[PDB]
């Protein structure tokens, strides 16, 4: 039985709130290894947060993580927690529990925003090669998925990483290049899925 | 209890496929434990959008399920990660970790990409759709498609006036097949502003272009 750490699911919070993340362990004697926590900020490095002793229950924090951060345990449940108080936008990150350098969890994603859940609007980017696409505007939170023609069209497809607008909503576009000779014969549909808002859109993109 | 700096270099790297890649991690304190003769240094690979993955531990020991083209070496304060023959799937950020003293510290990472021949982008401009215009906003999209290297400049001109502060850019990860990048620039204007002017253009400057290329459109054609 291989070591297993199960981390709680994606977290969406507003500034000022509190979040408690869980790490559920099995496949070994819980009190044999300390649990470490690691913060990964998107597009940036890794920051070690500190650790908790699973025998004693004593937490040790890295300097940048004193005050708003707390590690704790429920030993009878082989579980470790990270709690963050008084959330700030900048707590937005993925958090990994780990048994040192060796065994990591899949991570827990935390988004801190004053924005409220919202489904995108899908607009066409109308077109020997032509480009066309779909503009997926003003949604929150991430992610959206885009495919083209139910997934049958993959070659030449670029779906851009989303950008955060000032409004606090995200926005992205997805494009594909196809033969210009096909604009008259082949229909192009972008399929947009935004699960948080349960929004599914199919948009026909035709030349004008 | 002692602050240890790890310094990784170079900070970013571009190698041709199949060639050797070398990256360094120097520590401010020796990571060598005289008790057991182990260096408490580990290397991780982290691919765009993924969690970190342990490649080698105790400086030189390859983790199982790590291709043998990865080799960790060095001792004390100087450590090296070598990729004997770089592959497209090696596109990632590489971090070293010291766990000799608390607090544990990561290096700043080395970004690895594939170098390929220079390739000019294909530029496309997209006017706002009539449907978006109905909601009081107008997004104009410029697309730079399949180019290398990554560095590119895009600027918007409305009625030949240079724009500033109103556009946003996004770049794909390196394509695993043709090793290129693509980029979108999105110019955002109120329906109001958009009706005011007539000529919308984006100008692209890239090493693959003998001179800056421009695509443009006139509102209402
Ligand atoms: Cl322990």
């Amino acid at each position: 039985l291989q070591i297993q750490l199960v981390q709680s699911g994606p977290e969406l919070k507003k500034p000022g709130e509190t979040v408690k993340i869980s790490c559920k362990a099995s496949g070994y004697t819980f009190t044999d290894y300390s649990v470490h926590w690691v913060k990964q900020v998107p597009g940036k490095g890794l920051k070690w947060m500190g650790w908790i002793n699973t025998e004693t229950g004593e937490p040790t924090y890295a300097d940048d993580f004193k005050g708003r951060f707390a590690f704790s345990l429920e030993s009878s449940a082989s579980t470790a927690y990270l709690e963050i108080h008084n959330l700030k936008n900048e707590d937005t990150a993925t958090y990994f529990c780990a048994l040192g350098w060796l065994h990591w969890g899949l991570g827990t994603t935390l988004t801190v925003s004053s924005a409220s859940t919202k489904g995108p609007s899908v607009f066409p980017l109308a077109p020997g090669t032509a480009a066309l696409g779909c503009l997926v505007k003003d949604y929150f939170p991430e992610p959206v998925t885009v495919s083209w023609n139910s997934g049958a069209l993959t070659s030449g497809v670029h779906t851009f990483p989303a950008v955060l607008q000032s409004s606090g909503l995200y926005s992205l576009s997805s494009v594909v290049t196809v033969p210009s000779s096909s604009l008259g014969t082949q229909t192009y549909i972008c399929n947009v899925n935004h699960k948080p808002s349960n929004t599914k859109v199919d948009k026909r993109v035709e030349p004008k | 209890r002692l602050d240890i700096q790890l310094t990784q270099s170079p900070s970013s790297l571009a190698m041709s496929g199949g060639q050797k890649v070398t990256m360094r991690c120097k520590s401010s304190q020796s990571l060598l434990n005289s008790r057991n003769e182990r260096n408490y240094l580990a290397w991780y690979q982290q691919k765009p959008g993924q969690s970190p993955k342990l490649l080698v531990y105790f400086a030189s020991i390859r983790e199982s399920g790590v291709p043998d083209r990865f080799i960790g070496s060095g001792s004390g304060t100087d450590f090296t990660l070598t990729i004997s023959s770089v592959q497209a799937e090696d596109l990632a950020d590489y971090f070293c970790l010291q766990h000799y003293n608390t607090p544990w510290t990561f290096g700043g990472g080395t970004k690895l990409e594939i170098k390929r021949t220079v390739a000019a982008p294909s530029v496309f401009i997209f006017p706002p759709s009539d449907e978006q215009l109905k909601s009081g906003t107008a997004s104009v999209v410029c697309l730079l498609n399949n180019f290398y290297p990554r560095e590119a400049k895009v600027q918007w001109k409305v009625d030949n006036a240079l724009q500033s502060g109103n556009s946003q850019e996004s770049v794909t990860e390196q394509d695993s097949k043709d090793s290129t990048y693509s980029l979108s620039s999105t110019l955002t204007l109120s329906k109001a502003d958009y009706e005011k002017h007539k000529v919308y253009a984006c100008e692209v400057t890239h090493q693959g272009l003998s001179s800056p290329v421009t695509k443009s459109f006139n509102r209402g054609e």
